[PDB]
């Protein structure tokens, strides 16, 4: 059981399932599916600010380069500080109850299971937006939201406004 | 949900011809009726009625649509070819 | 035709209509086109510097003359400027001193050295 | 008041940039409160309004002191004309 | 709505209205594959997470700190407010 | 939809909403009472720290 | 950063008790000027929104209070002279963070009904997967700031690990050289303006239903976001695609 | 495919292999020629994206508009400007052929007419189509992980090294790049199916295949291109001359 | 410019739609938007009485320039409608059989 | 004087009539002013 790893994995789970399973979980099945994922990691993340109250003692996580160069090197970093952990609470729970919220709003519309996968990797690039511990990590989710943000907004390819 | 029918459009046009007060009678009110003759409406109290029906279906009508509904029947049949209630 | 770059691209064209360039927005929506989302009946002519009088070109606001709209627009922007700086002269004094460091100034603990004490200090 | 930490103890104690004065003595038992609690608002109370009380002669002398800059810039400027 | 889609296109993500008879079959192995790829990534994962503060002992820092001294008194090195 | 241009019936909501407004709604005074009450001193402005 | 937590479960239950009441209606409409009096028909999303509205002018005791509130104090309690000048600035957008919210809570609960009779008649509360999180974020942003206060508005707190030169901090100073009328000011005036625009909306209506050609041309440029669009879209992306053309 | 994914950085390889080694105290006087000639090739070719009516040709002068942001990171004069311009060379090679491809193979085939004019609503009738088609689009721009930002960020960086003022107008290629082809794909993507446009077939296995390999390949470098820096790391040092 | 006539009758027709849906948008409350309409149609009762082709062409383009003056920034459009928000969300595409282009695979 | 004033009769009658109109503004008042006193007497 690691902490600081299950917010970072768990809605990568809800994002890569929902588009490789769709068509075989159907919509009935990814709506509680991606609900339920995001709220585990949204009691874990509570959890951990419960923790961290205790001592404040940050926890980050390392991973393989992703470049070495001469004086350069960028490392895949997850730390949540503080900062962090403010950042954190807030943003998986607003995530989650829209979750929630959404299953009800949009039961007449046809293409939701396309539609909670991209709530849930709107949800995971914002994790990773606020849980890096470089500039580059920062980099990374600050841009995939605003492509997240393009899938989000033109959700109705029909419609011209829209797109 | 809630998805009308032809007398439905029916009743809430001779009612709302009823509330309307520069008519001639509240009884020679027919399905085929001329706004323009048999209700004793002028070219400008017609058009006034189109704006009340327009507003009372919760749809909008170019100028080419709106002049073309003389009687009341076309009007019925009008109101009931749009997929908006 | 109506705009300066149609103009500009006249004296090019050469066995080619020259239509009047119109928005394919401010046409009206209720005229039944081939394409509704287009509003473009299905062999008609593309004008001069067609992509800018598309449905995929820009906006095109109509309520405002663009040059008035230039006018409001930096109006305001030095209203709120020319406001705030007037009012940075009739401002009040505060009534504290800004508040002292131990230390001569913490400037062992912000880093420092004795040869370095102004630039990095405090009031002391 | 209380007496002025030692410069050592303020290293000791990791009191931040911003608060070390001749008023942290009061801040380091707090904080030490806050973490024995989970920063709840309604515990340690009784420690916060003692450093707020701190705090406030703090700021008695503060405006004091620009009470008194406000006199001798009358007097200068009195005493510059004549 | 529910209006009529063609049934000929096939999308990953399901099509319009994407509902297969044996979902609740099919969702026992996602959620299996879901726990299991949670569970094996966490457990993975464990020795490369280190604390933030306390780490290394804090005489090592001041042995760094010193070292840097010796190198900086090597080359001559002002400070930087020294001018 | 029984009438039309004429007056309307009273609605009829499901007795759980009706209480959860009412649960929401107690809480909201309620809370707002507490927190006036506990910190007048500090929310109006009272007893200035400047010295006499 | 306390603001920014607050306000995050504040328009969250903004925009879903705005989606709510689109919802909910048969028509789905968006003008404030077609919904009219829905105060008895829906009384949920009524007490959700005016939570959030009240929390949204920082009305004291909800979250928005001490988000809000002490922005505004530490634009005076500063120590540069210039930030005088954006109290009156952050000043003027509480009492027009009233205004709106007002409009927006008049016209679509209090109001003279609108729309048609048979939206009236079909209109009814929400499922339950659109109930749940209004309560559970209403509950939030009544709680979250007197629970997390003292976490991020300390007398001292060392959570956020961030560090302030110690002449930018203001914080000591910003408590305490207040004087009693201009903290007591933006409490009384954000509630008198708000039963101002309201008590102004029912029984007179005429004020802001005036005809003059110089007030509707000034509506109509802040109607048109502050003509900004226009000013970005004909002299930037048309110009932009002309020379780009060229 | 075999031009723009090979000739392309074959120059790009001739311009390492030929000029940096015997003229190098002439290649010092002469960096500021290159960076007006490759400044104004990225600014005005990308530009000239934006007025197009052909659909292939836009994918030309994106490459052009990549090979004008390579060649700033090889005469740089610095060890991130050369790593990022082989990065880019390697990862545009892999992600420009399978636009080439979403251009001529699965839409000219199938329809005969590259007018972009024509094609409109995609989606509703080739959705895993429409899958690549936005997904080799913001491969394309410069949105990370996929290998095509990691030769741009190093260029840029290195171009910023040799002449900072130089590399402050060339950063804004991130918005240029993006401008053209995300004006291209929401087009090709969204809207109401095309009434020119009568409904075929959806893409084939074979070109699926190409497509998951040529995507595969820039995400591998995205995410780590760390995984040829084994060849490089000679080759990086060899060409700078800093005395 | 012409008296009466089924063009003039149109034209007087769309200007009277018109000059009620502008003066629509403008009003919020029911009460005083009525009155309004009511006041409105006082003018256009007062008038179109008017014999000559001259003053009628002059009060006509003059209520025409006095209709632009009173312009809205957003008319209330129903959703479902090209000015609407509810306009192509799912147009539901046209049932089509597949065409075919190569012989060998699809 | 008012031409539609048979139908504009329902929105100003008993549904939305002004009293009517303010019922729901404050539902929880009652029942928190008489348990704010409950509060403020049981405190002590
Ligand atoms: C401290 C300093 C503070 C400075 C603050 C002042 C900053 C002002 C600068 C603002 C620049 C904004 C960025 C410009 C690029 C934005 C592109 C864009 O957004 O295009 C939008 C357009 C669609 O928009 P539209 O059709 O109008 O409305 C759709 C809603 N139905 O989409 C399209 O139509 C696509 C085709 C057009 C794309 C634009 C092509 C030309 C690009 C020109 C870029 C110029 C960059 C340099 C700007 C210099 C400014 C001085
Ligand atoms: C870390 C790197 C991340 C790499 C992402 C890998 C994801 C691979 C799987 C993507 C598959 C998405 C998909 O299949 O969506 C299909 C969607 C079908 O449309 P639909 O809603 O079903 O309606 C059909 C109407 N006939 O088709 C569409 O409508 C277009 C929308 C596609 C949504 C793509 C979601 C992923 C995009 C990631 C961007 C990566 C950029 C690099
Ligand atoms: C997508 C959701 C995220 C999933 C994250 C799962 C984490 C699992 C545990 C990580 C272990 C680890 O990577 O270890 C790192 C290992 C060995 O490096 P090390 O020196 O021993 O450790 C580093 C820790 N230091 C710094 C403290 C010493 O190198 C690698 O593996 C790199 C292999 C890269 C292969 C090329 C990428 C292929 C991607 C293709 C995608 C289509
Ligand atoms: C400062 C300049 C503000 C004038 C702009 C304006 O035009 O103000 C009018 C607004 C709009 O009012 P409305 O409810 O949308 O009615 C709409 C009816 N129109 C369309 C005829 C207006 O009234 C207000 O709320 C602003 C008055 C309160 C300001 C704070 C005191």
């Amino acid at each position: 059981y690691n902490a600081i790893s299950l917010i970072i994995i768990l809605p990568c789970i809800s994002w890569l399932f929902p588009l490789f399973f769709g068509r075989q979980l159907g919509y009935v099945f990814v709506t509680r599916m991606t609900s339920t994922l995001i709220i585990i990691t949204t009691l874990i993340t509570y959890y951990y600010f419960y923790q961290l109250l205790g001592n404040n003692n940050p926890i980050n996580l390392e991973l393989f380069n992703y470049l070495n160069i001469d004086y350069l090197d960028i490392n895949y970093n997850f730390e949540i500080d503080a900062l962090t952990i403010t950042m954190l609470l807030a943003i998986t729970t607003i995530s989650s109850m829209v979750h929630i919220y959404s299953i009800g709003y949009m039961e007449t519309d046809p293409h939701q299971v396309r539609f909670f996968s991209l709530l849930s990797m709107f949800t995971f690039w914002m994790i990773i937006l606020v849980t890096g511990s470089n500039y580059f990590v920062l980099f990374v989710g600050w841009e995939f939201i605003g492509v997240t943000s393009y899938l989000l907004i033109s959700f109705w390819v029909t419609r011209l406004q829209a797109m | 949900a809630h998805v009308l029918t032809k007398d439905m459009i029916q009743e809430r046009i001779v009612a709302l011809l009823e509330s309307f007060d520069k008519v001639n009678d509240a009884k020679n009110i027919t399905a085929t009726a001329n706004l323009t003759s048999d209700l004793g409406l002028d070219s400008l109290d017609v058009v006034e009625v189109v704006m009340a029906i327009e507003e009372e279906f919760g749809l909008e009508i170019p100028d080419h649509d709106a002049d073309e509904i003389k009687t009341v029947q076309q009007a019925i049949d009008y109101v009931s070819a749009q997929p908006a209630a | 035709i109506r705009a300066s770059f149609d103009k500009a691209e006249e004296p090019m064209l050469g066995d080619y209509p020259d239509i009047d360039p119109f928005p394919a927005q401010l046409k009206n929506p209720y005229k039944k086109y081939d394409d509704q989302q287009d509003r473009r009946n299905l062999e008609e002519p593309l004008s001069v510097n067609d992509d800018l009088y598309d449905m995929w070109s820009p906006d095109r606001f109509t309520h405002f003359k663009n040059q008035d709209a230039l006018k409001y627009f930096i109006g305001f922007l030095t209203i709120f400027f020319g406001a705030s700086y007037v009012a940075t002269y009739f401002v009040p004094e505060k009534a504290a001193i800004p508040r002292e460091f131990p230390y001569e100034g913490l400037w062992k603990e912000s880093g420092g050295t004795e040869k370095s004490k102004a630039f990095f200090g405090q009031r002391s | 008041f209380p007496p002025l930490l030692s410069q050592e103890d303020m290293k000791k104690h990791k009191i931040l940039l911003a608060y070390r004065d001749r008023c942290a003595a009061l801040l380091v038992p707090l904080n030490e409160c806050r973490k024995k609690n989970y920063y709840m608002p309604w515990a340690c109370g009784h420690e916060r309004h003692e450093y707020e009380m701190c705090e406030v002669a703090d700021f008695q002398r503060r405006v004091k002191a620009m009470d008194k800059l406000k006199a001798e810039k009358i007097e200068q400027a009195k005493a510059a004309a004549a | 709505g529910r209006y009529p889609f063609p049934k000929d296109v096939i999308s990953m993500t399901g099509g319009w209205w994407a509902n297969p008879s044996n979902w609740k079959l099919n969702g026992l192995f996602a959620t299996g594959i879901a726990v299991g790829l949670a569970l094996w990534v966490s457990t993975a994962t464990l020795p490369y997470t280190r604390r933030r503060e306390g780490i290394t002992s804090e005489s090592d820092i001041s042995k760094w700190n010193a070292a840097a001294g010796v190198w900086r008194e090597r080359h001559g090195k002002i400070s930087t407010g020294e001018a | 939809n029984y009438k039309w241009n004429g007056p309307l019936p009273r609605p009829h909501v499901s007795a759980g909403h009706r209480i959860a407004t009412k649960f929401l709604g107690a809480t909201m005074f309620f809370w707002m009472f507490l927190r006036i009450k506990e910190e007048y001193p500090a929310m109006l402005g009272l007893h200035n720290f400047y010295p006499p | 950063l306390f603001h920014l937590l607050g306000h995050a479960f504040f328009k969250a239950l903004l925009f879903m008790s705005a989606g709510s009441i689109i919802h909910s209606i048969l028509n789905e409409s968006q003008d404030i000027r077609t919904y009219g009096g829905l105060l008895s028909y829906l009384p949920y999303t009524y007490i959700c929104i005016t939570i959030a509205s009240l929390s949204l002018m920082a009305m004291p005791g909800l979250t928005g209070y001490y988000t809000k509130d002490i922005i505004i104090e530490s634009t005076y309690g500063s120590y540069s002279i210039s930030n005088y000048v954006v109290y009156w600035i952050a000043y003027l957008s509480a009492v027009l963070t009233c205004v709106y919210s007002m409009k927006i809570l008049y016209l679509t609960f209090y109001s003279n009904p609108n729309n048609n009779t048979i939206t009236y008649y079909n209109a009814h509360e929400s499922n339950i997967y659109i109930t749940l999180p209004m309560f559970i974020l209403a509950i939030f942003a009544m709680f979250a700031g007197w629970i997390l206060k003292d976490i991020y508005l300390g007398v001292g707190t060392d959570f956020v690990g961030t560090h302030i030169l110690p002449n930018n901090f203001s914080y000591f100073d910003t408590e305490f050289s207040i004087t009693q009328f201009y903290k007591l000011l933006p409490l009384i005036s954000a509630i008198l303006v708000s039963i101002l625009i309201v008590v102004l909306n029912e029984f007179f209506a005429i004020v802001f239903n005036l005809n003059n050609k110089y007030i509707n041309t000034v509506y109509s440029i802040f109607n048109q976001k502050l003509v900004s669009d226009q000013i970005l879209n004909h002299f930037i992306i048309f110009k932009g695609l002309v020379t780009s053309g060229n | 495919m075999i031009l723009a994914g090979l000739i392309l950085k074959l120059a790009l390889y001739a311009i390492l292999r030929l000029l940096l080694p015997l003229l190098c105290e002439a290649q010092i006087l002469y960096t500021p020629m290159i960076y007006i000639i490759s400044l104004l090739t990225i600014i005005l070719t990308s530009l000239a994206t934006l007025r197009q009516i052909d659909l292939k040709v836009i994918i030309a002068y994106s490459s052009i508009s990549h090979m004008g942001i390579a060649i700033l990171g090889v005469c740089s004069n610095t060890s991130l400007g050369i790593y990022g311009s082989i990065v880019l060379g390697v990862a545009h090679g892999f992600v420009s052929p399978a636009l080439f491809l979403i251009v001529g193979g699965i839409l000219y085939d199938r329809y005969h007419i590259r007018i972009v004019n024509y094609y409109k609503g995609l989606t509703t009738y080739m959705p895993q189509l429409a899958t690549y088609i936005i997904i080799l689009s913001f491969a394309n721009i410069g949105t990370p992980l996929t290998g095509n930002f990691t030769g741009e960020f190093l260029s840029l960086q290195g171009g910023f090294i040799r002449n900072p003022i130089i590399g402050g107008i060339s950063c804004i290629s991130v918005l240029l790049a993006a401008i053209y082809q995300l004006k291209l794909t929401n087009k090709l993507t969204g809207g109401i199916s095309s009434i020119y446009m009568h409904r075929t077939n959806d893409v084939t296995i074979r070109e699926k295949f190409i497509m998951n390999i040529l995507i595969i390949s820039t995400l591998i470098i995205g995410i780590c291109p760390q995984i040829m820096y084994n060849l490089l790391y000679w080759t990086v040092n060899n060409y700078i001359y800093i005395i | 410019p012409v008296p009466f006539s089924a063009a003039n009758k149109k034209l007087v027709t769309s200007m009277y739609r018109q000059s009620l849906k502008l003066a629509r948008n403008w009003i919020s409350n029911r009460q005083l938007f009525r009155q309004k309409a009511v006041e409105i149609r006082h003018k256009f009762d007062q008038n179109a009485q008017i014999s000559n082709p001259r003053l009628l062409a002059r009060t006509l383009d003059e209520t025409r320039a006095h209709l632009y003056e009173f312009r809205h920034p957003d008319p209330i459009v129903p959703p479902s409608f090209p000015g609407g928000t509810k306009y192509e969300r799912n147009v539901p595409p046209r049932m089509e059989k597949i065409m075919q282009h190569n012989l060998y695979e699809p | 004087k008012d031409p539609w004033a048979r139908r504009e009769a329902w929105r100003y009658q008993t549904n939305f009539t002004r009293a009517n109109r303010f019922k729901g503004a404050a539902p929880g008042f009652g029942i928190a002013v008489v348990a704010f006193g409950a509060y403020l007497a049981a405190e002590k």
